[PDB]
C-alpha cells in the first residue's frame, strides 16, 4: 500500500532537515552562499560548473542543505563511471523544479556509487571553453553512445530501485514521467508486453 | 519587525518584491524612560483631580 | 567537555560577537538612565533592555536574545558539520578583527619529555623542574602547548630564545645551558599574556552554568582557563590565526553575556568595545 | 442552568429582559404589562424575572418546535446537497475522476485526489498573492475547508453547458461564493457513446 | 450498613451525578470571582451559589441542592424504593458514562479457600500467606472478591494469569506453582486500581457524617474503602458494568459534594468532569 | 515487540499530540453540554465531535481522527518508512514542551553486576538484595537502568548520593556503606516518579488492543510499564531530553486517545492540557 | 451464561430483526457505491452510509443503531419481564414469520438414559454407542434434547421412526432393533437441520465478544452452537412455536450484526431477507 | 503450477472483483427480461451483455470483459512486467474488504512432526493418527498449515486451545494429553471454514479449463482446494492479512466468472455481493 502520487516522497529520495533549533542560523548561511556564486547548472560553462560539484557522504538526515548546490551519497566502496555520474547529475538537476521551497524540509536523491573520483578526474582535465556545457557532455556521452535500455539500467543501478521499480513508479506520478522526458527518455506502453525504451531523437 | 511582534492581532503583510526589498525609509522610535513621572509628588492630588 | 567545531565558526562568531556587543551597549545605556523608583532595576531592564534589532535576530525580550545566543552557540561549537568545506572557503563576505587578548598567563601549560627525567611543579607565572638524574646541557626539558606572548624574567640554569627581554616564538622551549648534577632546579618566570580575556571572570562563572544546564551532555561547569584551553585544543587543524581569534572571542563572550544578563552589572571592555 | 445564572453581571440583564418585554407588548397582555410598568419601584424587574424563571423551571413544558428543530438538524447533517451546501472544495491542476460515478454521469466534478496543505477558509486564499498561490498548486492538490453555498446543474448530453466562473483571475485567483457545478447525465439514448471532456475543460 | 438498591438506581444516579457536577462547577465559578472584602467566602457562596434552571430543585439557595441530594440519595440507596416523580425522568435506558476509577488498591480484599490451610497478613499493596500444612503445586491459595484491574509486580512462589505484566481477569486467583513444604510464605503484589475515586478523601469524611446525621438508622460514619466495599456487595446480581459504574459514581459523589458544600475548598476532577 | 524510531520522531509527535489534545477538548466540550433527551450520548458525540479544524484530517467523523492517529503512529514508531505528506510536519519550525511525567515508580528497574554476589527481589516501592559472599564496603550492588527522579526514604546498610533528601542524579547507583557478612539484607525505598503518566490506565489497556489488532506483527498487548520501558530502550542515544519527552508523550497518548474514543468517559489531564 | 427471557420477547425481537435487516441493506447499498480513493471504507460507511428510515430509532449514525441493538437485546433477554411500550416499542400481536433455520447439524445433542448401560462417542453427523452389557431389543438408548429435523441415513443395528427417509418427529429416539451381545456398536447418522443459521460464523465470533464486553456478568464468548443451545433451553414453557423462532432469530442476529458493523463485509441472506 | 505475485496484486484484484461483480449483475438483469422469444438466450445475452461506464473495456460485447479479465489475471498472478494501462489502477489508495470466506474445511491440511511416530489418514471432517511407538503426554503430534476457524466437534485423547467450544488460533496444534502406548489412535474433528468460497464449484470447474488453456505453461486444471492451497502458499509473507483476502477473492472470482459466461446460469452471492 506504500505509494504516493508525489515526486518528493518516492522511495529513492531522502528527506533532510537541520536540527529544529538551528534552522534560523542555517538560513543566513544559505544567503551568504547566494551572495557568492554557489550554484551549479546544466547550462553554465562546464569549467565553472565542475568547480562547484562536491558530493558528500550522508550519515544522518540532520544536515543543512541548499537546493542548487547539494548532491548526496551514501558510504560505500563501489566506484561510479563517467556515464553513471552524468546520468545522476542530469537526474538531480531536472528533479529540482519540484523541490518544495515553502517548507523547512528538503528532498534529495542519494547516489549509490562514489562519484568523487570521477568528479576529480573530470575537474583535472577541463579547459575554459565558451560553449561546452554539462548538458552537452551528457548528450555526447550517454545519448550518442548507449541504447535507451542500457542507460535506463545504469540509472536504475545508480539509485536503490531496480529497473522494474522505476517503470512501475513512473505510472503513478506524472512528475517523474516529465523528469525522465527532460532527460530525453521515451516510454511506450502496449498490452501483453514489457515496456520498451527509446531516446527522444529516434522517436 | 512588524510581522514578528506577538500581540492580540495576527499581522499579515504581502511578501516584498525581490527588487523592492533594499528600499530605505525612516522610522524614528523614541528611547526614553517614562518611569520618572510616576513618583510621589506634593501635587499628586492635583494630578488626580485634573 | 566534548565538542566539535566546524569550519563555519568564524562567520557564526562574528554575528554572535556583534549581538553580544549590542546587548552590552543596550544594558549600559539603560543603566545610566535608571532613576530610582517603584520599579526595580531588573524590571526596568526587562521592559526596554532586550529590544535590539539587526540582521537575522528580531526579538524584543531578554529571553529572545538568550535564545539567539543558544542558537549561535549550538550552530558554532556543538553541531557536527554544517556544509561541504568548499562552500565555506569560497565565502567573500569579510569580518572584523577582535580585540587583543589580555588574560595574564599564571598557570602556563607545559608538557615534560617522554624520559621522565624531570618533575614539574607550578607557581604564579613560573615553571620550576628538578632533575632525578644527571642530564647533559643543551636539551629540551619543557615546551609550552598553550600559546603565550610577552617578556621573560628570572631564568636560572636555562636558556630561552629572546631578544631585548621579549620572547621571539609563541611556543618557547626551555633548554639546559650548563651541565648539572641530580636534584638541581631550573626556573623560568614569565610576564606574558595567554589566550583569553582577564576581565569579567565573575560573569563567566555564572554564565557557564547557565549554558551547561542546556547542553548538559556536552558542556560542564569549569574554570575559565581550562575552558579556554579545551576550546583552543578543539579547534580545527587548518585555520588562519585571524579566524581562531574571532572563534575564541565568541566562545568566551557567550558565557559572560549570559551571566551579565543575570547579574545586571557592567560589561567588560573586550565585550563592549568589539 | 450550566452558565450565566446568579453570578451573571448586571450588564447581561439587557439581553435577557428584551424577550420578556417583547412578549408583554403583544395583544392580550396589556393588563399584566400595565400593572408591571406602573409599580416598578415596589416590584423591580429582576424579582419579576426571577419569579417567572422559577415558574418556568417547575415543569412548564417547552413549545414542541424545540424537539422538532433538534430532530431536523440531524437530518441536515446527513444529506448536505439537499439543502444546497458543501463542506469543502479541492482546487487542483491535475484532476483524477472517480470511476464509480462514470457509470451514472458522462462527466462529473467528482475527484478522489488526496489533498495537501488544507486552508482554513476561502478568505485566507483570496488575500494571498499569486506567487504563493501557484507554489501551493504545484506541490499538489489544495483544499479549502469552509462551508459553501453550492448548486448543481444536471444536464442532458445534447444541451450546451452553462459556463461557471469558479475562479476569477482578474488580479488574484479569487474563489467565487456560489460555485455552480455541472453534471451531464447518461441515458439509455446515449450510453454506449464516449463524450470528450472538450466542452468541460 | 443496611440498604436496598432498586432496579432503577442508574436512572436516579444519572440525575444525582449531574446535579453534583453542576453544583461543583458553580462553586468554582463563584470561587474565581470572590471580591476578598469584608464579607467572608461562606456568605458569598450562600448568597450566589444556587442553580436556577434545573427541574426538580425548588430553591435558588444552596439548601435547595442539599435537599435535592438528600431526596435522590434516599430514593436510590435507602429502604424506601420511592420513584421521584418531581425530577423529570424520561428514558431510564439513556445513561451518560461516568469517568473511570482512580482509587489505588492498597488494602486488596481476598478470601481464603475454607480449608484452613493458609495464614493471611496484609501490607501496603501486597498480600502474603504462610502455609500451615503441606501443599502441592497447582491448587487455589487466594481469590479476590473486590474487582481489580492493573499490573502485577513481584510474584514469588505463585502463579496468576497475565499478558505482558497485565492482569487478564478482573478477579485474579492465586495458585501455587511449586511443591512448597515446611511453612513457607508466598507473596503477590499488584500495581492496580480498585473501585472508586481516590481524590477528595477529605471531603468524603466530612460529608459522610453530614448524611449519617440524617439517615442514622441506615448509614454510619466509616472510611471510604469499607463504604465502597459494602456498596458494591449490595449491588444486585442482574446488573451490568455500565450501570453499576453510574450507581457507584453517585454513591461516592453524594458524600463528597455534601462535605464540599460545608468546607468551600475545590472539587475533585472526577466530580467536575462528569 | 519490534519497532524502529525514525529520526524525525519529535516533529511527528508534536502533530500527533496536538491532534489528541484537540480530540480530548472536543470530547469534554460535547460532554458538558449533553442535556438528557431523545438521543444518547454517543449519537450526540459522533455527529459534532469529529469536526476539528486541523491539517491532515480528511473526514468530520471520529473514524477520520482514528485513521489519522493510525497513520501518524505507523510513521513515527513502526518499521514502515512512510512520511505523512498531508499533515504540517514539513513546515514545523518549533515544538512545545510536553507536560512533566507523573507515573509513580512502583516497580523500578535495576541491573545487577556480573559477579553473582547478590540476589534481587521486588516490593511495592523498593528493592532488596541478599549477599551470597563477603563484600567490602564501597562497591556497587545495584544501579537503575530506567530514569527516575524523586526523594529517598528508608535506606539501610547502603549509601545513596543525595543532599537534603533529594536524589542528585537521575540514575542513582546503590553502594554498600558497611563491611557485611554473607546473607546480610539491604534495602532502598524511593519516593520518586518514573518516565510515563499514571492516569488513564483503563483507556491505555483498551487502546493498546485496538492498535495491536491492526499492527499485529509489530505490537502485542502488554502493561503500560513494559510498553514505556521498551519505548525508552528503543530511543536513539543522540537525543536531547526535551525531544525524548515529546516522543514519549505521543507514544503513550496514542493508545489512551484510541481507547478514549471507544468508551466516551473523561480524559486525563496530561492529554487534554497539552 | 445466565439470562432471564421475558414473555414479551417476540415483540422486541420483531423490531430488533427489522432494525438489523435495515442496517444490513443500507450497508450493501452503500458498499456497492464505493470508489477506491483517499477515504477508507470505514470513513465512507460512517459518513454517507448508516441512514435508515425506521420509526422509534431516531439515530442515523452507526453508533446509534449499535446502541439501539444494545437496548433491544438487554430488554428482550436480560432485564426480565418488562412491557414493550415502556421503551417506545409498540407491542402488536400481528408480526412477520422469521426465515427458516438453515444450521447444519454436526454435533447433535443426546442424553443417555440412567443405569450406565451404554457409552456415547461423537462423529461429524453421527452418534455411536457401545453396549457395556447385554441389551434386548425394544428399549431406549439415546434421545435428542435439542430439536432436530431432516432425513436419516445409515441406520445400523437400531431403528428410528421414519417414512420415506424423513424423520417423523422433531425429537427422534433411538431404540435397539435386535438384541446384541459382546460389546458391539450401533451407529445413527443424519442429514438434518438444527436450530440456528449456518452462514455468518465469522461475524458471530466477534459480535459475541462485542456484546460480552458490555454484559460480562451475563454473557461469555462461546461458539454459536453452545449459544443457541443455552438460548433455547431458557425459553418460557408456555409459548408457541411461532414466537420461539422470532425470539431465536433476533438472539442470533444481534451478535452477527454487531460483528458486521465492525468488519464491513457482506451480510448473510437470513439477515437481509427478513 | 508456478506463479509470481507482484507487489501491486491488491490493486489489480480490487479492479478484477468489481468487474466480475458488474458482469454478474448484468447477467441477472438479462435473465429477468429474456421474454422467451425467437432469439436464444445465448444470442440475447451477446447483444446486451456489455458493461456500461467501465473504463478499460474496449468492446461492448462479453468478449471485451473476457479480454479484460485475461489481462488483469495475467498481470496479477503470472508476470510482474506487464501492468495494464487503461484501468483506474492509479487511484487505488484504499481497497474495499471482500466478503468473508464460506468454504467448509472438509480435507484439512496438516504436517506430521519429523519423528515419524504417527500415521496420517483422512476422513470427511476429522483426522486421526495411529502411534507407531509409545508417545509421552504433552507433545505436538500435528499442526495445520491451511488456516481454519470455527468450533470443535469432538476431541478424544487430545487437547486443543479452545474456550467455550470455539478455537483460539487459526492454526490449532494437536497435543497429546495422556500417556498412550501400543499403537493407539487419537481423533479430532472440526466444524470450521477454510480459506475459499464454497458456492460456484461447477462454474469453477468449467472456468479453470478455459483459464488453463491459454496459460498451459503456468496453470493446470485441478480442484478448488488444491488451487487455494497453492495460491495461499505462493503469497508473500510480509503482507497484511486484509490484502491477502482481496488477492484470494479475485483468484477465485476470475475462473468462476469465466465459467459463468459460458453456462448462462446464476451467480454465487459472494461474487455478486462484492
Amino acid at each position: 500500500m506504500n505509494w504516493s502520487k508525489a515526486i518528493n516522497f518516492q522511495p529513492f529520495m531522502l528527506e533532510t532537515r537541520p536540527p529544529l533549533t538551528t534552522i534560523p542560523i542555517m538560513d543566513q548561511l544559505v544567503e551568504i552562499g547566494e551572495r557568492s556564486n554557489q550554484k551549479w547548472s546544466m547550462t553554465d560553462r562546464l569549467f565553472f560548473a565542475i568547480r562547484k560539484i562536491n558530493p558528500i557522504f550522508v550519515t544522518s538526515s540532520q544536515i543543512p542543505s541548499k537546493f542548487d548546490y547539494t548532491i548526496l551519497q551514501m558510504p560505500t566502496q563501489l566506484i561510479a563511471s563517467l556515464k553513471e555520474t552524468l546520468l545522476f547529475l542530469a537526474f538531480s538537476y531536472y528533479l529540482r523544479e519540484y523541490q518544495d521551497k515553502v517548507g523547512q524540509m528538503k528532498f534529495y536523491p542519494v547516489a549509490m556509487k562514489n562519484m568523487i573520483p570521477i568528479v576529480n578526474y573530470l575537474k583535472d582535465r577541463v579547459h575554459n571553453n565558451f560553449d561546452t556545457t554539462l548538458e552537452q557532455a551528457y548528450r555526447q556521452n550517454v545519448v550518442h553512445t548507449l541504447s535507451a535500455s542500457d542507460a535506463f539500467d545504469l540509472l536504475s543501478g545508480m539509485i536503490a530501485t531496480t529497473r522494474l521499480d522505476l517503470i512501475q513508479r513512473t505510472r503513478i506520478c506524472p512528475e517523474l514521467l516529465n523528469v525522465l522526458n527532460k532527460m530525453s527518455f521515451i516510454l511506450i506502453y502496449a498490452p501483453n508486453r514489457p515496456s520498451i525504451l527509446s531516446w527522444k531523437n529516434q522517436s | 519587525r512588524i510581522t514578528e511582534m506577538v500581540n492580540d492581532r495576527r499581522i499579515m503583510i504581502q511578501k516584498l518584491t525581490l527588487a523592492e526589498k533594499p528600499q530605505v525609509m525612516r522610522h524614528v522610535t523614541t528611547e526614553i524612560n517614562n518611569d520618572l513621572f510616576f513618583k510621589m509628588s506634593p501635587v499628586a492630588q492635583l494630578y488626580i483631580y485634573h | 567537555m566534548n565538542l566539535e567545531i566546524n569550519n563555519f565558526a568564524p562567520a557564526i562568531s562574528s554575528i554572535g560577537s556583534q549581538l553580544c556587543s549590542l546587548s552590552a551597549q543596550k544594558l549600559l545605556t539603560c543603566r545610566k538612565q535608571y532613576g530610582n523608583g517603584a520599579k526595580s532595576f531588573e524590571e526596568f531592564y526587562a521592559e526596554i533592555g532586550g529590544i535590539i534589532g539587526m540582521m537575522g535576530i528580531n526579538s524584543q525580550t531578554p529571553s529572545g536574545i538568550r535564545e539567539a545566543i543558544y542558537r549561535l552557540y549550538q550552530s558554532a561549537f556543538l553541531f557536527g558539520d554544517i556544509f561541504p568545506e568548499s562552500f565555506g572557503i569560497q565565502n567573500t563576505q569579510n569580518i572584523k578583527p577582535p580585540p587583543g587578548f589580555t588574560a595574564p598567563a599564571k598557570k602556563l601549560e607545559v608538557v615534560l619529555p617522554q624520559g621522565g627525567a624531570f618533575d614539574l611543579i607550578y607557581n604564579n607565572g613560573e615553571i620550576r623542574v628538578t632533575t632525578t638524574r644527571n642530564v647533559q646541557a643543551g636539551d629540551l626539558v619543557c615546551t609550552v602547548t598553550f600559546p603565550i606572548q610577552g617578556s621573560v624574567i628570572a631564568t636560572r640554569n636555562c636558556h630561552v630564545n629572546e631578544i631585548g627581554g621579549q620572547l621571539t616564538t609563541t611556543r618557547p622551549e626551555i633548554i639546559a645551558s650548563v651541565p648539572m648534577p641530580a636534584r638541581t632546579v631550573i626556573v623560568a618566570s614569565f610576564d606574558a599574556i595567554e589566550i583569553g580575556y582577564g576581565e569579567g571572570d565573575d560573569l563567566f562563572a555564572i554564565g557557564i552554568a547557565i549554558l551547561s544546564n542546556r547542553f548538559n551532555g556536552q558542556i560542564t561547569p569549569m574554570s575559565r582557563h581550562n575552558y579556554m584551553t579545551q576550546m583552543f585544543a578543539n579547534l580545527p587543524a587548518n585555520m588562519s590565526e585571524r579566524d581562531s581569534s574571532a572563534v575564541l572571542h565568541f566562545a568566551q563572550a557567550a558565557p559572560v553575556v549570559l551571566g551579565m544578563m543575570e547579574r545586571l552589572t557592567g560589561a567588560p571592555k573586550w565585550v563592549l568595545d568589539y | 442552568p450550566t452558565r450565566y445564572g446568579t453570578s451573571e453581571s448586571i450588564d447581561k440583564f439587557k439581553i435577557a429582559w428584551e424577550n420578556v418585554e417583547s412578549v408583554l407588548n403583544m395583544e392580550g397582555n396589556d393588563f399584566v404589562k400595565t400593572i408591571m410598568y406602573a409599580y416598578e419601584d415596589n416590584f423591580p424587574k429582576k424579582d419579576f424575572y426571577m419569579m417567572l424563571k422559577q415558574i418556568a423551571s417547575d415543569g412548564q413544558g417547552a413549545h414542541p418546535i424545540a424537539a422538532a428543530i433538534d430532530q431536523l438538524r440531524t437530518i441536515v447533517y446527513r444529506e448536505p446537497e439537499r439543502f444546497g451546501y458543501i463542506d469543502s472544495v479541492i482546487l487542483t491542476h491535475n484532476p483524477d475522476v472517480d470511476t464509480a460515478y462514470n457509470r451514472f454521469f458522462h462527466l462529473h466534478p467528482i475527484v478522489t485526489n488526496q489533498p495537501s496543505n488544507t486552508i482554513k477558509n476561502a478568505q485566507l486564499w483570496n488575500e494571498m498573492r499569486l506567487e504563493q498561490q501557484v507554489e501551493h498548486i504545484k506541490a499538489g492538490p489544495v483544499r479549502i475547508i469552509g462551508p459553501f453555498h453550492v448548486t448543481y446543474n444536471y444536464l442532458s448530453e445534447e444541451e450546451d453547458m452553462p459556463a461557471t466562473s469558479h475562479i476569477i483571475m482578474k488580479d488574484n485567483m479569487i474563489l467565487n461564493d456560489h460555485l455552480t457545478f455541472n453534471f451531464v447525465k447518461r441515458e439509455r439514448r446515449n450510453n454506449k457513446k464516449r463524450v470528450s471532456s472538450f466542452r468541460y475543460k
